């Protein structure tokens, strides 16, 4: 039934963004509006290919963006955003509402070198379309051919010839 | 070993049910039963289902304390029989548990026992779901639907339980 | 019993009857059959003696294990296919637990011994909700899953339902357990024919409620529940034995009456798929049902046992019993062979 | 793992205290001393006698109302669905046929114990 | 005070609920790559 | 509307208990249908992202989705910020 | 660092409980116009100490007639059953964080009434038997209110964490859009724990000890231990339910102490009610919860099924 | 079902839970999503009698899905080896195994 | 299959021995058919749950709530059996032979 094809892991090696998840939280509201393009095309890809084979290029390049998306930080906003994210990490939950001081700091000094702008309430959850020269896959689902319907049973309805022909019966 | 949490659970909850099924006196017919519903929450937990599994042994505790009380009025003799009281209770209780033994033997020497059906004895957990990252329990929104989803649902079982009350008086006005 | 608790609990039970037949959910399927469970017990102990209580408390015990059986052939079913559609089972295992949980529902032999006892243990308005409108919702679903069920099976308790249920009723003079066995064997007609064509069985279904709510019509008219209290409805009621007479011969399957068709037209389609040995097995077994059949209307209609001197008491007052449709449901049951090929319709 | 250590130690803490109690004392046994109590006159027959039960029909009742909780349980994150028009009636339509079996054994005085 | 509270409480799971939206595309491309890496190391052992 | 009074007072005087809980179940019942924020409760629910907003390949003819999450295109929760 | 956690919690309850009963017995004195303890240890405080003491060395007996598994099995399940109800409970931090923590109190609670159950039986007396009965009698009554009750409540919070009740009650307690359910709550757990006046399965005047009148010496310490830790458990639970304290993640004692002044106060309150009532009847108990906190607790579900939704209120599931 | 009242009428009144391809609560999928869509579209207006044919290889892969038989039989194979090689001393697993 | 399915699947049939072998309580019967629930709720809860299928999670609900009315069902029909012949004993349940 055939042998799973699986990439090499030379072909699955990557630079990888060592950072912890109260790091990526802390980012993540700038992160969404920065890397949304890259980002999102990966994503289309996922849920169009249904393959984590078939999106491996596309999903470097989302990683080549978080890099570079966290080396800016590094050169403009380093002490500033490394309070915000420590605040979050102290939180059993990392709840933004605990946090909101330097979560300020952080967010003008972004304004001020970088000119980010934090997205709004409601900006990372839209629907957002995305172009793309990958073509759109035909068959992602591998289907074989469909078995044939019944050959419809058409015309016109006439009475039963000699009704019921049930034994003697004459209706 | 611990990786056998469900399956060594599921042993226990045999063990409850040849406690109940050999039939002693209800009173410990009723404790084999929590046992069982304990497990068996416990079994149910492991899968993800926190909530039915919780439930299920919440409505089996009340539903075995009317038991007991029901068994003080109705079912009670002067020598109530325990499991070594009576060779006909001794004799269903060992030949089940001899008969649950001996599958786990089997399925642990090997891995795989056949009881009329294959069954693999690898683990419980190979079956398990890989990737997981939703920001919600999945039983819950199942669960929660029967309001939205359930309508015909909820129709049915509320007019059930109306008429399990008007019925039940019914039956109990001699 | 407040009469407008009657009505609602007797609305219950026809819910649950009609949620099995609309439903395409395994789980609303046995939710249809708890729901009519639930609602008859209490029809069942209506009169609140210890009879009655026995009836209750043995279909109480019989129609909960079908439910388990049941629902278990529901959950495997699930396990091997995913889906919970009500159509034909993926599993073996599945099929025969479901088919012998119908088979006790419906009181199939050798799952036969309680209908002979909670019939007899129940009024007569009971039984007939018992021998009739509970026999809807078991047949209703195997019409849907006989694809899938085992033949030496249902073959099998069709002629053990057939032969029990013959033999059973030639020792009976209570009317109540003649109607159980009598019921026991036409059930066994209409599994038999099942697997070859599902419209002969619906068509045997038919005529067998409507001969069936016949007769338990006529004994409730009298208030009589024994073959000899039944004999004294030539003096009170001339009229009353000779539709006896009719109903029974037609119960018989004799032809020209209407309970000749379902027999005759099962035959028919066991031949078409090459069964001799069987329909002509079932044919002279049911003879057996005549013959208890031929009692009843010899001490009924054909001869004139002794009655007592208070009988004449009797003379002076009408019927008032309702009879609800009794008039209608004598001349279907007796004038419509003349109507066969009408059965297209059930196609 | 931590959930199966705290109830493996509360029962093992209880265990040990009964331990402990049975074996400290000093103990001087005999058949007066572990005769039933019965405010001191034998008992009149045995105690595995059948006992009454007066509230019997409530106690079915509460079978039947023991499992509404559940059906009603999930109404916390029912809330939180879109169908939210759907929702409030058969929340409300469940308690209201709850509320409705209540009335009724109430008014057929069902809740009255038997004396 | 309780109709006040729950308003800003949803308001703030929504951003909570915004920030995973932003992460899920980098996380989910780790994902791939570590079930196929496990997969490929699984493979070669049970070649031996 | 006498008759009902009297009733209805007699009950406050005997049943207090039964008649809080009658007047508390039919408010639960009639103010949903007269409040005005009782729609705002699913625009919320609508508006809680449980799940990713996939997005759409672009044809070339979908004036109303945006291309950006900042971009004017697309439901807006100012609405919710001021409620 | 876990097994020290666990020490840390239920030596401290053993010790909680045992001066609960000095508490007990100074408090009822003084309401009583005398004293209570205060010869053993200064004010009464070695009185405790000697009182445990005396009864593990005190002699264990056996009824003749009893059944010996479930005899010994009873007090065990008594009191493991009480320590594991505070295994969830946020002070301000869980020892165990669970989703569904006030689901896992029901049904702990609902395990622990067996214990009274299996002990009355197993004594195989007749008063140990009344009053196992009268416990099926007042399980019946309180279960189901009590559930309604507190998914009224839950309704506000969104959650079944008991976590979250600390969190919906940051800007104020609960007890002011809810001291209806409040009030229903707390005659419920005194019912729930067996306290006057619903001290009805013990019953000292009518049953003379009740369901536990054959146990002696440690093993009636076992059941004395759990009644007192699981009044001071329902009574931390109700000051979680409504009158949330604070929490700020970087001072965790403050809340403590205000945690725990509000849970010794409703305590306190127990021994307070002790002192001034008279002894419901036990059918009379029924009554009061079937006819009277079920309609309106059945009401004021449905009221707060709807709040959240006509006001625009609905909680949020985290 | 035996009275089809749900399409005469219109209504939907249990359909919806039947399967598990069918639109669920956030459209959380279930694990065989897949594999039942293909069964469910490969059988679709061709009866049983034809679909029990025509369909075995949509069907046996659903099956293979939902109770993962072929599966826990391969590993319980790779695994016994294992446990032969390593237990004559023949294959050592690499550190990350 | 799973192994956890086989003690499940003997926990039925267990309780489903118990129930066809009575002896004289009718208690002792009434309490093997809650014992088959509790497994058939159990099972189906390993399927739903482990196959991700969402909507059917309210499946094990709904299936105690049927169980407590045929419990509820059945010890009223215990409280008429026993007020009649002073046990629960199924050996007084033989008028109608
Ligand atoms: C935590 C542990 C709590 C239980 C502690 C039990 C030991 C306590 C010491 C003791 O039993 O007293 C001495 C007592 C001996 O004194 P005795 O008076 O001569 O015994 C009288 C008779 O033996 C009759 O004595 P009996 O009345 O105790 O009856 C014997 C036993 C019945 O024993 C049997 O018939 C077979 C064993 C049944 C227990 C197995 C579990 C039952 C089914 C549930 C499945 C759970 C699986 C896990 O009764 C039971 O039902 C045991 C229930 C305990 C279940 C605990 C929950 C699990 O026991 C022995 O040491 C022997
Ligand atoms: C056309 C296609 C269909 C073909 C199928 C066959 C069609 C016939 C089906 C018949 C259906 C049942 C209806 C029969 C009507 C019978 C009417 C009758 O016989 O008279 C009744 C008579 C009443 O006696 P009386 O006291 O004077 O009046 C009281 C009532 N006001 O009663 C008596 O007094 C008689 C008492 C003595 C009993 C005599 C019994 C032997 C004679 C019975 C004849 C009827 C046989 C019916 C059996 C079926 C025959 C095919
Ligand atoms: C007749 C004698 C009877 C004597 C009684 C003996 C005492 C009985 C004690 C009750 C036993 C049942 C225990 C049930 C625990 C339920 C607690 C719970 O649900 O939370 C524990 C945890 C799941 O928590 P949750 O937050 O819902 O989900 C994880 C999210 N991070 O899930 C876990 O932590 C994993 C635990 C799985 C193993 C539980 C084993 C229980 C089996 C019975 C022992
Ligand atoms: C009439 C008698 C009835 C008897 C019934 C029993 C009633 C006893 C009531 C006992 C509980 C009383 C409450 C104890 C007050 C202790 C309060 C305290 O020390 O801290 C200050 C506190 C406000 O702070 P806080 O509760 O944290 O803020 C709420 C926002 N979450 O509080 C501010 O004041
Ligand atoms: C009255 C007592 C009731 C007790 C119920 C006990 C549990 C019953 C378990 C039912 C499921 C058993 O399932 C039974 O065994 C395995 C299951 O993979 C199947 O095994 C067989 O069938 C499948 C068909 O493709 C193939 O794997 C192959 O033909 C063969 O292995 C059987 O066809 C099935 O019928
Ligand atoms: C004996 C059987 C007894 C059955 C009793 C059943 C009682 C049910 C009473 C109706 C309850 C719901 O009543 C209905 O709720 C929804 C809110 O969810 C309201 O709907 C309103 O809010 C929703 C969302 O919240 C908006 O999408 C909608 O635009 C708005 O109209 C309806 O205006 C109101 O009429
Ligand atoms: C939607 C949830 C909230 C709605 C309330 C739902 C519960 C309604 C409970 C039933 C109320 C009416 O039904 C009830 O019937 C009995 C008849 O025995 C009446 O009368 C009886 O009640 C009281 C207390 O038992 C007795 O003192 C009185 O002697 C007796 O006549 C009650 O006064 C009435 O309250």
């Amino acid at each position: 039934p055939g042998i799973v094809e699986l990439p090499s892991l030379e072909d699955l090696k990557v630079q990888e963004v060592k950072v912890s998840s109260s790091v990526l939280k802390a980012a993540a509201h700038h992160y969404g509006a920065q890397c949304d393009k890259p980002n999102k095309e990966f994503m289309l890809c996922r849920w169009e290919e249904k393959d984590p084979r078939r999106c491996l290029e596309e999903g470097k390049l989302v990683n080549q963006c978080a890099l570079e998306f966290f080396r800016q930080i590094k050169r403009h906003c380093a002490e500033p955003f490394t309070e915000y994210w420590t605040c979050i990490d102290y939180s059993g939950l990392q709840l933004f509402r605990r946090c909101r001081k330097q979560q300020a700091q952080f967010d003008e000094c972004v304004l001020d070198k970088l000119g980010w702008v934090r997205p709004d309430l409601g900006d990372l959850s839209k629907v957002t379309k995305v172009k793309t020269d990958r073509p759109l896959p035909e068959n992602p689902y591998h289907s074989r051919a469909r078995p044939e319907p019944n050959p419809e049973v058409e015309g016109d309805l006439k009475p039963a010839r000699h009704g019921s022909r049930l034994f003697f019966w004459t209706m | 070993m611990m990786l056998y949490i469900v399956f060594i659970l599921s042993v226990i909850f045999v063990m409850g049910f040849v406690g109940f099924s050999s039939k002693p006196s209800p009173i410990y017919g009723g404790l084999g039963l929590i046992v069982s519903g304990g497990v068996g929450c416990g079994i149910v937990l492991n899968f993800g289902g926190s909530f039915l599994g919780l439930m299920v042994f919440l409505i089996y505790l009340g539903g075995m304390m009317v038991v007991f009380g029901y068994t003080t009025a109705m079912a009670t003799e002067q020598y109530p029989e325990i499991w070594l009281s009576n060779k006909a209770v001794l004799g269903a209780f060992v030949t089940g548990l001899l008969m649950e033994f001996f599958m786990v033997y089997y399925v642990l020497k090997d891995k795989e026992v056949e009881v009329v059906f294959e069954f693999n004895g690898l683990g419980d957990w190979v079956i398990y779901d890989t990737g997981d990252s939703g920001f919600f329990s999945e039983e819950a929104m199942g669960i929660a639907a029967l309001y939205s989803y359930g309508t015909w649902l909820v129709i049915v079982t509320g007019w059930s339980l109306l008429i399990g009350v008007v019925v039940i008086m019914e039956i109990t006005r001699g | 019993m407040n009469p407008i608790i009657f009505i609602i609990i007797l609305l219950t039970i026809m819910l649950g009857t009609i949620i099995v037949m609309i439903s395409s959910h395994w789980l609303l399927v046995w939710i249809g059959f708890e729901m009519n469970m639930l609602a008859i017990i209490p029809i069942m102990m209506k009169n609140h003696n210890p009879r009655a209580t026995e009836a209750s408390t043995k279909y109480f015990l019989t129609q909960s294990t079908a439910s388990m059986l049941l629902m278990m052939a529901v959950i495997i079913n699930l396990m091997f296919s995913g889906q919970w559609t009500v159509m034909k089972l993926f599993n073996p295992m599945a099929s025969m637990l479901m088919t012998m949980a119908l088979a006790m529902k419906l009181g199939m032999a050798p799952f036969h011994f309680w209908v002979p006892e909670v019939t007899q243990g129940i009024p007569l308005s009971s039984g007939l909700i018992l021998l009739t409108w509970q026999k809807l919702a078991p047949m209703s679903v195997l019409y849907q899953i006989f694809p899938s069920i085992n033949l030496n099976l249902i073959l099998t308790l069709s002629v053990l339902s057939i032969l029990i249920g013959g033999w059973g009723g030639l020792n009976q003079t209570q009317l109540r357990k003649i109607m159980a066995y009598s019921s026991i064997a036409h059930m066994g007609w209409m599994t038999a024919v099942l697997p070859y064509n599902p419209t002969m069985t619906l068509l045997n279904l038919i005529i067998y409620i409507i001969m069936t709510s016949t007769m338990f019509t006529m004994f409730m008219a009298n208030s009589t529940t024994t073959t000899l209290s039944l004999s004294h409805t030539w003096n009170k009621t001339p009229i009353m034995t000779v539709l006896i007479l009719a109903t029974l011969l037609s119960m018989g399957g004799l032809p020209p009456l209407s309970g000749f068709m379902p027999k005759w037209m099962i035959i028919q389609e066991m031949t078409k798929n090459n069964s001799i040995i069987l329909p002509t097995f079932m044919a002279i077994t049911a003879l057996l049902n005549l013959y208890f059949y031929m009692r009843l209307t010899y001490s009924t209609t054909l001869t004139m046992f002794p009655s007592t001197n208070n009988m004449k008491m009797k003379w002076q007052f009408p019927l008032m019993k309702k009879m609800t449709f009794l008039p209608t449901m004598v001349v279907l049951s007796t004038m419509m062979l003349p109507l066969t090929p009408m059965l297209s319709v059930l196609e | 793992m931590n959930l199966m250590l705290a109830l493996l130690t509360n029962f093992t803490l209880a265990t040990l205290l009964v331990i402990i109690a049975f074996w400290l004392p000093q103990l001087n046994v005999y058949s007066e001393k572990t005769s039933p109590y019965e405010c001191g006159f034998d008992p009149m027959g045995s105690a595995r006698l059948p006992f009454s039960m007066k509230f019997f029909l409530v106690a079915i009742t509460f079978l039947l109302f023991d499992l509404e909780i559940a059906l009603l349980l999930p109404l916390p994150w029912a809330s939180q669905t879109a169908n939210l028009n759907t929702m409030l009636t058969m929340a409300l339509f469940l308690i209201i046929l709850l509320a409705v079996s209540l009335a009724y054994e109430w008014t057929q005085k069902g809740l009255e114990w038997t004396e | 005070s309780m109709m006040k509270w729950n308003r800003e409480r949803r308001r703030l799971q929504i951003e909570d609920f915004e920030a995973r939206i932003a992460l899920m595309p980098l996380l989910q491309a780790e994902k791939d790559r570590r079930v196929l890496q496990m997969l490929r190391e699984n493979l070669e052992e049970e070649a031996t | 509307a006498e008759r009902v009074a009297a009733f209805l007072k007699n009950v406050w005087a005997k049943e207090p208990v039964l008649v809080a809980s009658f007047a508390i179940a039919g408010l639960a019942v009639i103010l949903p249908t007269l409040s005005p924020y009782t729609k705002y409760s699913l625009m919320i629910n609508r508006a809680t992202p449980y799940n990713y907003p996939v997005p759409l390949r672009d044809d070339g003819n979908m004036p109303d989705v945006p291309s950006h999450p900042q971009d004017p295109q697309g439901p807006s929760l100012e609405w919710l910020k001021r409620l | 660092m876990f097994m020290i956690n666990i020490l840390m919690l239920i030596i401290p309850i053993l010790l909680a409980v045992a001066f609960l009963t000095l508490v007990e017995r100074k408090v009822l004195g003084y309401m009583q116009l005398r004293k209570g303890p205060n010869v053993v240890g200064p004010y009464g405080l070695l009185q405790p100490i000697a009182d445990a003491i005396k009864l593990f060395i005190k002699e264990p007996l056996r009824p003749a007639t009893s059944s010996a598994s479930m005899f010994i099995l009873a007090p065990i399940m008594a009191l493991g059953l009480a320590l594991t109800m505070w295994i969830p409970l946020p002070m301000p931090y869980p020892l165990i964080n669970m989703n569904l923590g006030v689901l896992f109190m029901l049904a702990m609670s609902s395990l622990a009434v067996y214990s009274i159950l299996w002990s009355g039986w197993a004594s195989n007396s007749k008063y140990a038997l009344i009053g196992a009965l009268r416990a099926v009698a007042q399980t019946i009554s309180y279960e189901v209110t009590l559930a309604i009750i507190l998914l009224s409540v839950l309704l506000m919070s969104g959650s079944f964490t008991l976590s979250t009740l600390i969190t919906t009650q940051e800007q104020m307690w609960l007890i002011l859009p809810a001291w209806p359910l409040a009030m229903m709550w707390f005659i419920s757990t005194l019912a729930e724990t067996n306290r006057a006046p619903f001290d009805l399965t013990e019953g000292e005047s009518e049953l003379v000890s009740g369901f536990n009148v054959e146990y002696a010496a440690g093993p009636f310490a076992l059941f004395f231990m759990a009644e007192y830790a699981n009044i001071i458990m329902m009574n931390i639970f109700t000051a979680i339910l409504f009158l949330g304290t604070s929490h700020n993640p970087h001072m965790p004692e403050l809340y403590t102490i205000n945690f725990t002044i509000k849970s010794l106060l409703l305590t306190m309150s127990f021994l307070w009610i002790r002192a001034s009532y008279p002894r419901f009847r036990y059918d009379q108990l029924m009554h009061l919860l079937w006819k009277n906190f079920l309609p309106l607790t059945l009401a004021l579900c449905m009221w707060h099924v709807s709040l959240p939704i006509l006001t625009s209120g609905i909680p949020p599931q985290t | 079902p035996f009275f089809d009242v749900q399409k005469r009428l219109g209504v939907d009144l249990d359909r919806w839970m039947t399967i598990q391809s069918a639109e669920q609560p956030h459209k959380i999928p279930s694990r065989c999503h897949a594999f039942e869509k293909e069964w469910i579209e490969c059988a679709h207006g061709i009866g049983s009698i034809r679909a029990e044919k025509e369909c075995k290889i949509e069907f046996e892969d659903f099956r293979e899905c939902l109770l993962r038989q072929k599966t826990m039989k391969r590993l319980h194979a790779i695994r016994r080896q294992r446990e032969k090689l390593i237990k004559e001393g023949k294959y050592t697993p690499p550190p990350h195994h | 299959m799973s192994m956890v399915y086989m003690n499940i699947m003997m926990a039925f049939t267990v309780s489903l021995v118990g129930l066809l072998m009575y002896r004289s309580h009718l208690m002792s019967s009434l309490l093997c058919l809650e014992g088959m629930m509790l497994s058939l709720f159990v099972m189906a809860a390993l399927t739903i749950l482990n196959s991700h299928f969402t909507l059917a999670s309210m499946m094990p609900i709904i299936l105690l709530v049927f169980a407590a009315c045929e419990a509820a069902l059945g010890l009223s029909l215990l409280v008429m059996v026993s007020n009649t012949y002073g046990t629960d004993y199924v050996q007084n349940l033989n008028l109608l032979q």
